[PDB]
């Protein structure tokens, strides 16, 4: 029940460099290989190098050579990968996996659950939040111009839960994210109900509670 | 051959000189002094086990590759326990400074036999495995 | 990303399927072929590796093979719970590193289609306060995930302010998107009516809001 635990995620300006860090839980995983594999929003996975440091083999992808570094503490289990030069092109989820023998050559057969890195040259922006106002009815809240993500949007501080969709919000090409939340609920309640969207955005420790009324 | 077991024993004089807990030692067991030491010591020790590993696998005969795959991993798999018990000794040592400073200064008379106790086991644990990882550097020498 | 796969691959319940793998002399002739499966949203999982080796967790159900320059996956007794990405992977000495394929979408069929389900949302009276104005179009419940958006100021096409997802799998395994249409509020008060053109399958639904 060896396990990797990957740092939390980043989100970082073009120009900068980022350092992702890789914890065995649960064992050892010195004597096997750990390499850095990244994945593009969309696109598939891409090798950028690996490490075993009691074979004392660090490895490099031909793209990544002079912008990444990867490095072992064997005291403490844990890997390393320093990106640099970050760009827009870098946004992806890098997962540590440990190959099944010291070299790179067997599968990989222990993942991380990931980091997700974000480039971008937008800065952080609370969310402006609105009311969409409305047999059945459909009302909700949009949420727009944030960033980064994410947001959360519950509704009567959690009390109601049936019949709403949160739909994955849009990347726009300033730079800025939106989402909407939407209630369906039966054209009766209405009359009596009270419905409040209670959106979250920790980035930017922003608290909002809109009313939705018809 | 020798020149890692040579670094061996300077780290077994240098855990010697630790685990005879002079005054010495215990000023510098809170200047975490001893632990950086201590690290260098037995990375130069593993450096040189590994380097020696190395060579040997580089002047490796007519060998199939699953052979030298199985040899190549007993030899790393012997120096990984011994990294496992190194560290542990490592994060332990500084868990001592961290609570001696639970009376933020002083250490008591008694807490230093039980881990001079805990030291004596672990050197033990530390010969058994260095011991198995010159063996299996000496099974390396074959095939 | 010297090895190739098809991207797309579907096959009905009970059925087997294969995807390929072809590299070159440098990747998959000198070196074995790893297979990989990818959920959404999660980790990859190592499923076939040494060409024909099962990891004690994957059941028989999939086989590995692999000639000269090619290899090949099979997963026999297709399930629903098959969809998913699969890479193929080798080493290529002549790049001196790892290298994948570029993923192959197994799709299981069986699911009946379902025409989209559109809500659209004018702005609101806030947002025309704070002189703003966004036209939200909701798009849910459709099998498969391909939609097509259009924007009409009451005859004419508007692409300019326009910001539309790429379709997501919701709970219930279908798909959902949204388009929001951004317009100063002079824009919004000038034009009779808005209207949001949903085009899936051949079949289209158009909703349609006009200011107040």
């Amino acid at each position: 029940q060896v396990q990797l635990v990957q740092s939390g995620a980043e989100v970082k300006k073009p120009g900068s460099s980022v350092k992702v860090s890789c914890k065995s839980s649960g064992g050892t995983s010195n004597n096997y290989a750990i390499s850095w594999v990244r994945q593009a929003p969309g696109q598939g996975l891409d090798w950028m190098g690996g490490i075993s440091p009691i074979f004392g083999s660090t490895a490099y992808a031909q793209k990544f050579q002079g912008r990444v570094t990867i490095s072992a503490d064997i005291f403490s289990n844990t890997a390393y990968m320093e990106l640099n030069s970050l760009t827009s092109e870098d946004t992806a989820v890098y997962f540590c996996a440990r190959h099944g023998n010291y070299y790179y050559y067997s599968g990989m057969d222990v993942w991380g659950q990931g980091t997700t890195v974000t480039v971008s040259s937008a800065s952080t922006k609370g969310p402006s939040v609105f009311p969409l106002a409305p047999g059945t009815a459909a009302l909700g809240c949009l949420v727009k111009d944030y960033f980064p993500e994410p947001v959360t949007v519950s509704w009567n501080s959690g009390a109601l839960t049936s019949g709403v969709h949160t739909f994955p919000a849009v990347l726009q090409s300033s730079g800025l994210y939106s989402l909407s939340s939407v209630v369906t609920v039966p054209s009766s309640s209405l009359g009596t109900q009270t419905y409040i969207c209670n959106v979250n955005h920790k980035p930017s420790n922003t608290k909002v509670d809109k009313r939705v009324e018809p | 051959n020798q020149p890692w077991e040579q670094a061996l024993n300077r780290f077994w004089d240098y855990l010697r000189w630790v685990q005879t807990l002079s005054d010495q030692v215990q000023e510098e067991l809170q200047s975490s002094q001893v632990t950086q030491e201590l690290t260098a010591l037995m990375e130069d020790t593993l450096t040189e086990a590994i380097a020696y590993m190395k060579e040997l696998e580089e002047q490796l005969g007519p060998v199939a590759e699953e052979t030298r795959l199985k040899l190549t991993q007993n030899v790393i798999d012997a120096i990984t326990n011994l990294v496992n018990d190194m560290a542990e000794l490592r994060n332990r040592l500084g868990q001592y400074r961290n609570e001696v400073h639970t009376m933020l200064g002083q250490s008591t008379e008694e807490i230093r036999a039980r881990l001079s106790t805990h030291l004596r086991k672990m050197r033990k644990r530390l010969m058994r495995d260095a011991e198995d990882v010159q063996k299996a550097l000496a099974v390396y020498k074959a095939g | 990303s010297a090895l190739t796969q098809p991207p797309a691959v579907s096959g009905t319940p009970g059925q087997r399927v294969t995807i390929s793998c072809s590299g070159s002399d440098s990747n998959i002739g000198r070196r074995s072929v790893n297979w990989y499966q990818q959920f959404p949203g999660t980790a990859p999982k190592l499923l076939i590796y040494s060409n024909d080796q099962r990891p004690s967790v994957v059941p028989d159900r999939f086989s590995g093979s692999k000639s000269g320059t090619s290899a090949s996956l099979a997963i026999s007794g297709l399930q629903s719970e098959d969809e998913a990405e699969y890479y193929c992977a080798a080493w290529d000495d002549s790049l001196k590193g790892a290298v994948f394929g570029g993923g192959t979408q197994l799709t299981v069929l069986g699911q009946p289609k379902a025409a989209p389900s559109v809500t659209l949302f004018p702005p609101s009276s806030e947002e025309l306060q704070a002189n703003k104005a966004t036209l939200v179009c909701l798009i849910s419940d459709f099998y498969p995930g391909a939609v097509t958006v259009a924007w009409k100021a009451d005859s004419s096409p508007v692409k300019a302010g326009v910001e539309t997802t790429t379709p997501s799998k919701q709970s219930n395994n279908k798909y959902a998107a949204s388009s929001y249409l951004s317009l100063t509020p002079e824009q919004w008060k000038s034009h009779r009516s808005y209207s949001c053109q949903v085009t899936h399958e051949g079949s289209t639904v158009e909703k349609t809001v006009a200011p107040t």
